[PDB]
């Protein structure tokens, strides 16, 4: 039974449609899973991944991601701020460096050297809610 | 968090995992999503799995590497996910923790395009899209 | 990097792993030493293992979790370390790399106080200190 | 065959003597492995661990460590600067937070809130060698 994609939670249904655009045309699983999750990182209303993501307690939106292909090539970024698409920066760690995981400032520094630019990932909604949590 | 794994028309596996983490977490906190034996593991000879649940607990059990080795040992994706979660429950019990406070779940896929999923607690769903179309199933 | 695992007189296992990492690495680079399935894994019902070698390669194979599951499947510490490394060698050949460019090794301990170690390349040593004394052995 | 300690590389011998001071007295494996590796983090001569560790390419000394006891309690810090003893900060992550891994600035921020001292971990020797590598 191939191609076939599985993803977590309800946003995974809509993510699965983007991934299937690659898979149904006989494309690589790697490009498919990357396209699939990017949809959710891109969505401001998807508050648990990328751009809509709720911040840490100090109000900084830090993102974590990793990717792994069919032949043990892997890439990860963790606690990276300002890059809406951590899965692609992770993909670039994998394909473009001798390393496999970059975290914090160094992850952003690498992202920017690869042409990703800084965006504001804290939506007004998430700043509002963080400031409600700060009272509670 | 969204975790995604796939088998393409060549029969190759790959996966991706992405999150903003625990809301209002300590600064610099990292969960299971960028850790290869924990949030995501893929072996194109056996299968792939991604995790859901509390990041800390998935790190602690290196759950997704466990799921893929259980498929290596001869379990289907469904059996691997279930047996993985059942070991994790025994560990939560060994640590004297209340199971209601812990949630860990996995979705798994093997080379044949067989898939499965299982969780400590109810309330998680996952989407499956093959040639029978896109559907949301419940572990 | 120094990785250390131990069994105390109560018959309990624990371990620690610490490094400054690869010299002149990219900023923010981390290897296997902070990662639980990779640089260090301990299960008190089974055994413990710590890794040596190229951080990237240990992350990629979740090596130390593999060693402890192989001990869980009946291998002695020595057999677990060897079988783990032998799987890793088969993976770097699937990646078309040269083995001389890869180094991954493990030291392992089980609940009985049995220990073992194995590496891809020669040149690694590890220290063992039990009641008979302290000694530097070679995998 | 208990107690028994194993550590990596030839420097593991001297580390093993510190760990054995705990173990021979019927001490906990956890305190033993922590005491054992701290010796090496403390030594400016052991330039692959802690103080004296060779820096990243921009000259920053960044340390990584994790600890795990007999009942699945774990703690990690990664890419942390200025704290001579990352294994104890990792131990504090384990015993003092609801989390299991802190990286970058947040790891140092936590270390300092736990009373750890901020230090300069780059030895003159390692700055010298980094500046030789920068030419080569």
């Amino acid at each position: 039974n191939k191609p076939i994609v599985l993803s977590t939670w309800n946003f995974g249904l809509h993510a699965n449609v983007e991934a299937w655009k690659v898979l149904s045309k006989g494309g690589k699983a790697l490009d498919a899973v990357e396209k699939g999750v990017r949809l959710v990182e891109d969505d401001p209303t998807e508050r648990s991944v990328g751009y809509g993501g709720r911040p840490d307690r100090d109000g900084r939106v830090t993102l974590d991601a990793c990717i792994m292909d069919e032949n043990y090539n892997i890439g990860s970024v963790a606690c990276m701020e300002h890059i809406k698409n951590p899965i692609s920066v992770a993909r670039a760690v994998m394909e473009k460096t001798p390393h496999v995981m970059l975290v914090g400032d160094g992850a952003l520094e690498f992202a920017l050297s690869q042409g990703f630019k800084k965006e504001n990932l804290l939506t007004a909604e998430s700043e509002k809610e963080w400031k409600e949590w700060l009272k509670t | 968090t969204i975790g995604m794994i796939a088998l393409d028309a060549q029969g190759n596996l790959s996966g991706a995992c992405t999150t903003s983490g625990m809301a209002y977490k300590m600064h610099g906190r990292v969960g299971d999503s960028p850790i290869i034996g924990a949030g995501l593991f893929v072996d194109n000879e056996i299968g792939a799995a991604t995790a859901t649940g509390h990041g800390e607990e998935v790190i602690r059990t290196v759950g997704t590497h466990l799921v893929v080795e259980l498929m290596n040992q001869g379990r289907t994706p469904q059996q691997a996910c279930k047996e993985a979660v059942e070991r994790i429950v025994k560990i939560v019990n060994r640590r004297g923790k209340n199971l209601k406070d812990i949630q860990v779940g996995f979705i798994a896929l093997n080379k044949k395009g067989e898939y499965g999923a299982y969780c400590i607690q109810d309330g998680f769903n996952f989407a499956v899209h093959d040639q029978k179309g896109n559907r949301l199933e419940t572990p």
